[PDB]
RNA sequence: GACCCGGUGAAAUUGAACUGGCCGUGAAGAUGCGGCCUACCCGUGGCAGGACGAAAAGACCCCGUGGAGCUUUACUGCAGC
RNA sequence: GGGAUGACCCCAGGCGGUAGGGGAGCGUUCCCGAUGCCGAUGAAGGCCGACCCGCGAGGGCGGCUGGAGGUAAGGGAAGUG
RNA sequence: AGCUGGGGCUAGGAGUGAAAAGCUAACCGAGCCCGGAGAUAGCUGGUUCUCCCCGAAAUGACUUUAGGGUCAGCCUCAGGC
RNA sequence: GCUGUUGGGAAGCAGCGCCAGAGAGGGUGAAAGCCCCGUAGGCGAAAGGUGGGGGGAUAGGUGAGGGUACCCGAGUACCCCGUGGUUCGUGGAGCCAUGGGGGAAUCUGGGCGGACCACCGCCUAAGGCUAAGUACUCCGGGUGACCGAUAGCGCACCAGUACCGUGAGGGAAAGGUGAAAAGAACCCCGGGAGGGGAGUGAAAUAGAGCCUGAAACCGUGGGCUUACAAGCAGUCACGGCCCCGCAAGGGGUUGUGGCGUGCCUAUUGAAGCAUGAGCCGGCGACUCACGGUCGUGGGCGAGCUUAAGCCGUUGAGGCGGAGGCGUAGGGAAACCGAGUCCGAACAGGGCGCAAGCGGGCCGCACGCGGCCCGCAAAGUCCGCGGCCGUGGACCCGAAACCGGG
RNA sequence: CGGGGGGAACCUGGGGAACUGAAACAUCUCAGUACCCAGAGGAGAGGAAAGAGAAAUCGACUCCCUGAGUAGCGGCGAGCG
């Protein structure tokens, strides 16, 4: 369980389609706000992403976005991440990622 | 009760199919059918030629029905959804920039 | 669901490390009288071949 | 990486063996063809012939055990030397549970092949071989029992 | 009654059928294989030799370490005495 | 054997077959793929075909019907022929 | 030792029986219904798509065994020499 | 969220917009985030139930040394006889319960630690009560690699009904027009049922037990073909006729000639006068769980691995080392141990062990230090497959047996 | 003042089979299961040790996982555990 979720992650760097963060600009949960950082982010919504943060609210900000999968970085499966053209993440969430790691 | 819906006796509008773009009063809500009727669509019913009220002739018909799904009200404009006002104390229902 | 294992093989026959049954020579509990030195003597231990794969099936979890 | 070929390799089978056409395992079914072929038999393993079996052999295995139980009474467990080797310090049992053999199997038994090295063992018990390697140059923590 | 006409109209059985005879063959009793001999197509009334005709997984026989009813100085129990 | 491993060419063998052992596949229902893609310019299903591709189980293409659903390439389960 | 209406009692190893093992709701050497229950069946029957390779036995010993089994022999598949 | 267009019907397609803590799903004439019911989110009970979860308040209850020596559960302990339970089937048979007989004492008392004694130790019977964690699902709700009208409960429908049986009991079949009845006024044949026109409809071989409507089965028309043949009904080869096609070439039919012992099962052996099948459609038979043993795709390797459960999410995973298997084998065991067992035996003999590496690669030790290497040496864990064990274990089938009615 | 009767499963107590398995059968198994009866409830039972068992130990009862198919029981058979 450990390799494979590492594994998966691994996949999506090499082709360069990671990207970990810290500057959700987009505040206060609201759709409108997720969707214009996604805009100067790169995000213009032609490639799955799995957005996974621990920031409740930018969860409520996308979520309802049918190409994004919003998700808390303890949830983090290789699932989703197989199953998602682009893999965004907190750094909080890059953290746990690493805590759950050998 | 579970079967309450948007308009009454009132008027309105007809986005449906082929009688589209009409505008009609009171629509006799059902509601066990979730159908109205304005004073669109009509058709030729056969009605046997009996004495009771139809002596000999036959061929007259009414108002359909109407699925409700069909028909939107309009007020001071076109269209437009329903929203619900307090009135401070009771209860009335407004448009969306309109009234009523 | 889950095998028992056969209380009268264990009480009888032990399996070594390489994987062999292994059990005593019969033929010595009541007979002995007319019988030679040499027989009785005999008596020590013995394989067993073909039978011990059938045999070693009911010492499951034992090993 | 992506949805398609993610696939298992090589060998998965899953296809296991259905008997049913005529290509393949017809009729009988895979096997059977006579009769004693429907609910099963008796084992073999041990069972059948209507004979003996093999229940011939005596078991002189005595000491079955009595009906209070078998005897409560302290197990040892061997450890030769070419383990120990790994770590320096004092070695003492606990500390060699919580890493390799003995956990909980109760009273070590440090013994047999292997060189011995300049560091104290606590155990319970010494083959002649241990306390000679073990002589030129190490430790020898034993009595115990307390 | 059966037979003809008008009316209503079953059944078991049925691998499919374009279903002849004799010698012979064949798991040793042939419409169906072989050789030969007969023989235009389709029906109705009748006879029952055959289709090892129908029906009922032979009730006689044997096998099964099958069942059940009965007997006794077979075994072992039980009521009762 | 050529190596060029390119599963593409050569040489020489082998290929009757019940019980059984082994090896490859076809099709059916359902799941991920799916907030996708195909569909009223007509989905599933049905009736035809002398056409095409596979040794074959099958799969395509075309004509009529039909009138609202169906689901690839790659994989996963089983009330599967 | 008659027949008969109506009303009543006795039953499943139990009734009743001018005695056949008769009757006990059209089949009685132990009624019928439901359950244990999908009893058990060393027996009979049946067992569904395609192609490719190999390819048996009907023997011996023992068996309350003899149409069933355990071991060996004979087929096949993988690894090694 | 309007307009446009194809259309019988837009939600499709096109242009241009908007919401989203809401893009779950359902419905509207087809497929819609913005038409409708809803979903995210957020409110709400005069009355009745529930409710220490949070508050208080009652009832009850808490000490130390020294004396007396009064009390500490009776036909009871305890003993014997006959039994039941426990893994305990007379067994060396204790312990818990008790049908019979006998039958004590109150802490110097009395039972137990597997017959019985002796030390050591454990516990206070013959009075009673006590939540929570556990089991179940008529009822409510949520989900489904659950069925989709021969399936799924027996029942999607007026079903435990019709019907059988005295009774207990058994126990079915049977769902669908259309978006909307607009379900056919009137006319003709006819007694009616039915049709034929006409009319509604996008469609009427969608016309009312009406979606699609297959197969067996029964018709009408057309082509070919049969009344000197004979046969498991086919097949191969010529010929004639009729269709398609420009033509080489196909399709259909069969006149004559050749060749030809159905299928399945069971069998030494069947076309068999051995079994089974009237024909068609649909239901129908190697599964699942838990152990085991081989092979296999993987993870890690002197190690590998978690069970119950706790915390999360609401299709998200983490945590949890109690435990399991392997690192040592022998011996009945005491026991010893790379040895052990029989034996007096450093004779013998039975069981056991004696594993690295080609070496990745240079430090700029012209080493192998160590790391790397692949199963390995060597094993575990998960998946997958063959087979085995226990369960109905591939499916249908008894004559019978027992309990309650 | 209470009780009486009902309620799909689930609980306790009092009673309590045989088919089957042992490839026959009687000890044994199926099994204290099926079924009957009584009672209690949203739960029932059990529950403050005259306990366990070898540890200078634990500390009411109940439920899940291990212990463990161990120890043991057994025509030392099948099997129970
Ligand atoms: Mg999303
Ligand atoms: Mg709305
Ligand atoms: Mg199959
Ligand atoms: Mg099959
Ligand atoms: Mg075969
Ligand atoms: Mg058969
Ligand atoms: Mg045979
Ligand atoms: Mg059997
Ligand atoms: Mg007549
Ligand atoms: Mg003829
Ligand atoms: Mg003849
Ligand atoms: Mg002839
Ligand atoms: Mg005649
Ligand atoms: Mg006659
Ligand atoms: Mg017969
Ligand atoms: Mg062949
Ligand atoms: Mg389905
Ligand atoms: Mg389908
Ligand atoms: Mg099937
Ligand atoms: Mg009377
Ligand atoms: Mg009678
Ligand atoms: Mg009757
Ligand atoms: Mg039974
Ligand atoms: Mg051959
Ligand atoms: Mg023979
Ligand atoms: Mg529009
Ligand atoms: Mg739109
Ligand atoms: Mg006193
Ligand atoms: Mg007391
Ligand atoms: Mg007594
Ligand atoms: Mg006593
Ligand atoms: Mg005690
Ligand atoms: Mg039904
Ligand atoms: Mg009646
Ligand atoms: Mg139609
Ligand atoms: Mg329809
Ligand atoms: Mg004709
Ligand atoms: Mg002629
Ligand atoms: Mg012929
Ligand atoms: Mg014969
Ligand atoms: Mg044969
Ligand atoms: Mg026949
Ligand atoms: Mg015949
Ligand atoms: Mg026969
Ligand atoms: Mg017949
Ligand atoms: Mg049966
Ligand atoms: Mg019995
Ligand atoms: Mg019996
Ligand atoms: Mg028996
Ligand atoms: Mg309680
Ligand atoms: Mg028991």
């Amino acid at each position: 369980r450990k390799k494979g979720l590492a594994m998966a992650v691994a996949d999506r760097a090499r082709e360069g389609k990671l990207l970990l963060v810290e500057a959700f600009a987009g505040v206060n949960g609201k759709t409108k706000e997720f969707l214009a950082w996604a805009k100067e982010a790169g995000l213009d919504g032609s490639e799955s992403v799995l957005l996974v943060t621990g920031n409740e609210l930018v969860r409520r900000a996308a979520r309802n976005l049918p190409w994004v999968v919003t998700l808390a970085p303890e949830g983090l499966n290789v699932y989703d991440i197989v199953r998602t053209e682009r893999l965004v993440m907190d750094l909080d969430a890059w953290e746990v990622f690493q805590n759950r790691i050998g | 009760r579970v079967k309450m819906h948007v308009k009454k006796g009132d008027t309105v509008l007809v986005a449906s199919g082929k009688y589209k773009g009409r505008v009609g009063k009171v629509k006799e809500v059902l509601p066990k059918k979730y159908a109205v009727i304005v004073e669109g669509v009509n058709i030729v019913k056969k009605a046997v030629r009996v004495s009771p009220k139809y002596p000999q002739g036959g061929f007259i018909e009414k108002e359909a029905p109407l699925h409700a799904s069909k028909v939107r009200p309009i007020c001071p404009a076109c269209g437009k959804p329903t929203r619900v006002r307090k009135k401070f104390l009771e209860n009335g229902k407004k448009i969306r920039v309109c009234a009523k | 669901p889950k095998m028992k294992t056969h209380k009268g093989a264990k009480k009888r026959v032990k399996i070594t490390a390489s994987g062999k049954v292994v059990a005593m020579k019969t033929g010595k509990r009541h007979l002995n009288w007319q019988k030679s030195g040499k027989e009785i003597r005999q008596k020590g231990r013995k394989f067993v071949l073909a039978k011990p794969e059938a045999e070693r099936i009911k010492l499951l979890l034992p090993y | 990486d992506l949805r398609p070929n993610p696939g298992a390799n090589k060998r998965r089978k899953r296809v296991g063996r259905g008997p049913g056409s005529g290509h393949g395992k017809t009729a009988t079914r895979g096997h059977k063809g006579q009769k004693s072929r429907s609910g099963g038999l008796k084992d073999p393993r041990r069972f059948e012939g209507g004979r003996s079996t093999t229940l011939m052999r005596l078991p002189k295995r005595g000491m079955q055990g009595q009906v209070p139980g078998e005897i409560k009474r302290p197990r040892y467990q061997g450890v030769n030397l070419k383990d120990l080797a790994r770590f320096e310090g004092e070695v003492t049992p606990e500390l060699l549970v919580r890493a390799g053999l003995l956990k909980k199997g109760y009273r070590l038994k440090i013994l047999g092949e292997g060189e011995a090295k300049p560091l104290k063992v606590v155990a319970h018990a010494f083959s002649k071989s241990a306390l000679e390697k073990l002589k030129a140059a190490g430790g020898e923590p034993v009595l115990l029992e307390a």
